[PDB]
RNA sequence: AACGCGACGAUACUACCCGCACGUUGUAGACGUAUAAGAAUAGGCUCCGGCCUCGUAUCCUAGCAGGCGAUUCCUCCGCCGGCCUCGAAGUGGCCGUCGGUAAUUCGCGUAUUGCAAUUUAGACACGCGCGGGAUCAAAUCCUUUGCAGACGACUUAGAUGUG
RNA sequence: GGGAUAACUGGCUUGUGGCGGCCAAGCGUAGCGACGUCGCUUUUUGGAUGCGGCUCUUCCUAUCAUACCGAAGCAGAAUUCGGUAAGCGUUGGAUUGUUCACCCACUAAUAGGGAACGUGAGCUGGACCGUCGUGAGACAGGUUA
RNA sequence: AGCGAAUGAACUUUAAAUAUGUAAGAAGCCCUUGUUACUUAACUGAACGUGGGCAUUCGAAUGUAUCGACACUAGUGGGCCAUUUUUGGUAAGCAGAACUGGCGAUGCGGGAUGAACCGAACGCGGGGUUAAGGUGCCGGAGUGGACGCUCAUCAGACACCACAAAAGGCGUUAGUACAUCUUGACAGCAGGACGGUGGCCAUGGAAGUCGGAAUCCGCUAAGGACUGUGUAACAACUCACCUGCCGAAUGUACUAGCCCUGAAAAUGGAUGGCGCUCAAGCGU
RNA sequence: CAUCGGUUCUGGCGGGGGGAUAAAGGCCCAGGGAAUGUGGCUCCUCCGGGAGUGUUAUAGCCCUGGGUGUAAUACCCUCGCCGGGACCGAGGACCGCGCUCUGCAAGGAUGCUGGCGUAAUGGUCACCAGCGACCCGUCUUGAAACACGGACCAAGGAGUCAA
């Protein structure tokens, strides 16, 4: 119906500072930096506060305000993950063949590689290998379970996302057989 | 237009009810209002509620009310123009929040009492701040959480189990028992469902409640209280601290 | 789905009806 | 459609020994000239009454203007229009600066957004609203909204269709 | 790609390269055929003052189709060398010499093409002429070979050698 | 014997029957009426068929196998249904005039079709008159595409 | 239209739309009296004649590139398509009459192309203006203007007939009706969701949730002899309903546009092609 | 090239009429009205911006009657006056209609000037380019389609004579 205006606010911390060029958003805190570029979506940033930002539509239709509702999540988790970070607690099971999970970290290329031997007797090796900015442990905590954390929620997601389908069973009893690695808690590192 | 949820049309005996509830609660006030002497405005602000029952079977010769706030305050009267009797309007400002009347033919004193010696353990409740720290021992995990004696306890139940993880303990199915860990022992350390000195989360107040263990105290705090007769209200204390309309 | 949202909604008005309120075959068989 | 202005038309039944002075009906229409104006009159006169266009004569036709062509007013269109299903009313609301205008863009919307034709539509009611509180539909309302003011980003610039090359990408910001 | 292209060797004649005399030589068509940031468009540029709709802008543009001579000017332009630069289908800068050159002003010539008649004036390509340097070749046929073959075609070998 | 008609299909075809009652949104101011349900076909004990058949090229997918998925008491094994998929392969016996069905065998499996009124390319296995009978027809009688 | 006129398509004061036959002057009407073999009770009627009347608007309009009669002479005896009206029938097709119109014997502009469509009929030339149709060059002329709609995994570009509906869309825009909202609407979060009662029958067991029937009361803010998960039964969770926080418009069914689906085979090809998305698509 | 005639295309200017003797609008005059409230005061996590009382106040606006006014303008219709362009020049003493009448734009083009005076204009062949364009006859049919005849050229070749 071509609505006048729709805005819409995000505000930052004090320990913050966002630095948005003309759609690049680059958020500094105590954890790290990162940067992601929205310039696929119509939008003008403003100040509207000291320590609020503004996103606003003119002569837009209810996709457009759709997308200032995802613009702003966005921009929010990315806040969030300079602030606290984010974090998924993951845990493997097996009922006969115990899983193996080997976590290192190689100087090239600077990234995480992950690797499940014995997943139900297979003698295959899976090597799942993390988005750049993702650290991942064995804690001793809890036995059989792996901490994947970082700044990224989106990074940390899709890592965690992959070594749970990278770890799927084939042609057997989905009722019967429940070896696999799982995504158990979600959160924050703070 | 389109690209909307659609909501279920439920196979329900009870519907909502409405303005025509709405009426019968101003009738029943209005009608409860003349038949007594003093009307008590109490307050219970952070608990589950569920022993006002107990509360009315005790005062089976009182008349208590808990309904709509903004209900019973227009059905005192809010305005010294609309009240039904003198100064209900200003009653009905210590009638402000998760509040509550209740119309006696008896002494305040004596109702002072009662609601003071008053008090039964209840749950946590989300947002109380934690009086203990309660963890759960590492092993096999029983329906009370480590707090009676393991050997006077029966084990938790895994149909349990899953609302349990999604809760959010690491726990396993082991030969059809739950057990953090392993059933022997070990193998991990325990869970440290509160700490002492933190707001509870609804998380953290489920999984009290599926444990079965209170940490909170139901009392209801009288705000004040309003004598025909002398058509005067007396505040006792609590309203001097609690926010007001 | 034609079938299925008739039924639905025949469905959802006998249940209207019942919450609100409070031969051949023999003569062929013999 | 086209250039509208409004027409006022009184029309009688011809005299006749048994009914000397007729009713003398009257009605406002939008035609974009007089003679549209007497046949759209007389076939409504046909589908109202029981007169015709041969035992009857036009007593007067008359161009109403505005009374204040230079404010801004708010128009409440009630029209009946006739589509594959039936007769249809609709209530549409128009800022415009005249009655002549708010009909131009009612029939240029119902076009638009119901392919409606200028026979398949009937204005029955046309209604300057005479104040806020009687507006009843948003955008509309967006439009009378109080303090209202917005930029107009993107503004692609006017370049003669002859200039078919340029030296300098154009910019769409003033 | 037998009407797509690149690198290299040798190129007798002819004339291969160099300068102009040009051509009653050709051209889907000169007449100032002038002008390099990139990137974004819900942003950008900058000398960091500010500026941005707007290439309706900048450069260049006077002189018998542009003559001759002066006061005054160190500005522009071109050719050759040297130092480097440019390879996506290959060029520009710096220095130097040499030649030309209204930023100001003046003088001596223009007439008659007769009241208009394309203001024959550019570039690349091609061709005839001179006078300067230079070069001094192959292929096919023939015979032979058989790694080839319907016939052509193809791989080979015939100049003093392992022929 | 006369007259009209003289070919015909060409956004044609495909998976879910017809009849009657009930119900039923609209429309309409009784009439029309989808989906369902009930009654008949239809239940209380486990041969049909009367032009066919081979080699090779290409195309379709309405997929038999091989590849990957979703669902199923799917423990494993063997599978069933369904989805994407034509890259790659894709029969033989018995019987019958022939074909299919059924059955029998290997095989990963041994799918169905199109080449456009001439169904890819190649190959193989009559109607007019005349005579004489009228309760039916005959003619080595004539003529002819 | 009315029946505040009567009576009751078959009612009427009046009277539609729509085509259609006849007549419209000296080629006249009468009136008046002479004859007749006709006729009548009769100079009485009919026919044949006399007189009169209007020659100027002589008895509507408009056209009139003349009409009528006789004689003689040549080529013709087919139909096809369509509109409208009309009879019959089918599942759909379709068949038969009447009028008028195109084709024959007809060239030209447009519809890319083309018997049946749109414009318009024709000596040879120059100039001007248009029709139908078009203005993104191919291709002459607009990347003209104003307001909106549409994103299609082979849209659409005039086919609206079929497929095809009371069809399927959590695509989008406009509208209609009804209902709830500072006595706090929709969604959510934190809580209550209780007692008689393990309600009657049946089952080894069945407590709201394997089954059959009834399906009440109290407390009420409200809570079903229970909507699902779950136990061998319990237990437990959850829904219905209710309260606290939040704060302002919601949400059910229909309608109207455009769009997706609503079925497809077999050489590689078609809005004419390139291509076109605030269009070079759709409506005015 | 100048002055003309005929047809025609395309710009500008000067009036007249009409309409609600446009409607508006400016400006004064009088009477009402209200809000998307012109100042103040109260409150207000105070660069700031808001909620409440508060209608011309340190802005304005709406409606109604009047004036200026027979206003201006748009629009429709009208009477004229200048500019630019294109194509055309039919006839050959006078007669005629006329007018602005020493004459004339009045029953059809004259005047002035230039180059050339020959392949210059013009025409014919060959080719290129843009657009257009089915192979003739016969036969049938409402029409197509089919079928028939056509290797080329020369000569001959078919409604005649008598009653």
């Amino acid at each position: 119906m071509r609505y006048i205006h729709s805005e819409e606010t995000i505000p930052v911390p004090e320990n913050l500072k966002v630095s948005i060029k003309s759609r690049l958003v680059t958020v500094e805190g105590p954890r790290g930096k990162l940067q992601k570029d929205l310039s696929h979506i119509a939008v003008n940033f403003s100040v509207v506060k000291k320590g609020v930002i503004g996103l606003e539509i003119h002569h837009g239709s209810r996709k457009d305000v759709a997308a200032l509702r995802t613009v702003r999540t966005i921009i929010n988790n990315m806040i969030i993950g300079v602030t606290k970070g984010f974090k998924y607690k993951m845990r493997y099971v097996y009922a006969h063949f115990p899983i193996n999970v080997n976590v290192e970290k190689n100087a090239e290329t600077g990234c995480y590689e992950v690797e499940i031997r014995n997943f139900i007797g297979e003698k295959i090796v899976r090597k799942v290998v993390m988005a750049p900015g993702v650290e991942v442990e064995i804690s001793k905590a809890q036995k059989d379970e792996l901490i994947l954390s970082g700044n990224s929620l989106e990074a940390v997601s899709q890592s965690a996302a992959d070594i749970q389908q990278i770890c799927k069973v084939r042609n057997k009893d989905i009722r019967k057989f429940l070896d696999g690695i799982y995504v158990s808690e979600k959160g924050n590192i703070v | 237009p389109k690209s909307k949820r659609a909501r279920v049309y439920h196979l329900i005996q009870v519907n909502k009810k409405g303005r025509e509830a709405k009426e019968r609660l101003f009738s029943n006030i209005r009608e409860t209002i003349p038949k007594y002497q003093h009307c008590f405005v109490f307050s219970v602000d952070n608990m589950r509620n569920n022993y006002l029952k107990d509360v009315r079977h005790e005062l089976n010769d009182c008349r208590i009310f808990f309904g709509k706030t903004k209900l019973m305050a227009r059905a005192l009267g809010t305005t010294p123009e609309e009240e039904q009797a003198d100064g209900l309007h200003r009653l009905t400002r210590y009638l402000t929040g998760t509040v509550g009347l209740l119309f006696t033919n008896r002494d305040p004193a004596d109702i002072e009492s009662y609601f003071s010696n008053l008090s039964q353990v209840d749950f946590a409740r989300a947002g109380t701040v934690a009086p203990r720290t309660v963890t759960v021992p590492t092993g096999i995990v029983y329906s009370t959480g480590g707090e009676v004696p393991p050997e006077h306890d029966v084990p938790v139940s895994h149909t349990l189990e899953p609302e349990l993880r999604r809760l959010g303990m690491p726990v396993r199915m082991i030969k059809g028992k739950v057990c953090l860990g392993d059933e022997k022992g070990e193998a991990s350390e325990g869970y440290t469902i509160c700490k002492e000195g933190e707001v509870l989360d609804s998380r953290q107040t489920r999984l009290l409640k599926l444990f079965s263990i209170c940490l909170s105290e139901f009392k209801v705090s009288l705000l004040g209280y309003w004598n025909s007769a002398s058509g005067e209200v007396t505040e006792l204390e609590a309203g001097k601290t609690r926010p007001k309309r | 789905r034609h079938a299925q949202k008739i039924q639905m909604r025949k469905a959802i008005k006998q249940h209207e009806e019942r919450n609100v309120k409070g031969t051949a075959k023999a003569l062929s068989s013999q | 459609m086209g250039r509208l202005q409004e027409y006022q038309v009184i029309g009688r039944h011809l005299p006749t020994e048994a009914n000397p002075n007729p009713a003398l009906y009257r009605m406002r229409i939008f035609a974009p000239n007089e003679v549209v104006a007497k046949s759209r009159f007389w076939y409504f006169l046909r589908g109202l009454k029981k007169v015709k266009k041969a035992t009857g004569e036009i007593v007067s036709v008359n161009v109403i203007s505005e009374k204040h062509p230079l404010k801004v007013k708010n128009f409440g269109i009630w029209l009946r229009y006739d589509s594959r299903s039936g007769t249809h009313n609709m209530y549409k609301e128009y800022r415009e600066t005249s009655r002549v205008a708010a009909v131009e863009a009612m029939y240029a919307d119902m076009a638009a957004r119901h392919r409606a034709r200028f026979r398949s539509i009937h204005i029955l009611k046309v209604v300057e609203l005479e104040k806020t509180e009687d507006v009843k539909r948003p955008y509309i309302k967006q439009l009378v909204a109080k303090n209202l003011s917005f930029p107009l980003p993107h503004r692609v610039p006017k370049i003669s269709t002859k200039k078919i090359f340029s030296a300098k990408r154009p910019s769409t910001f003033s």
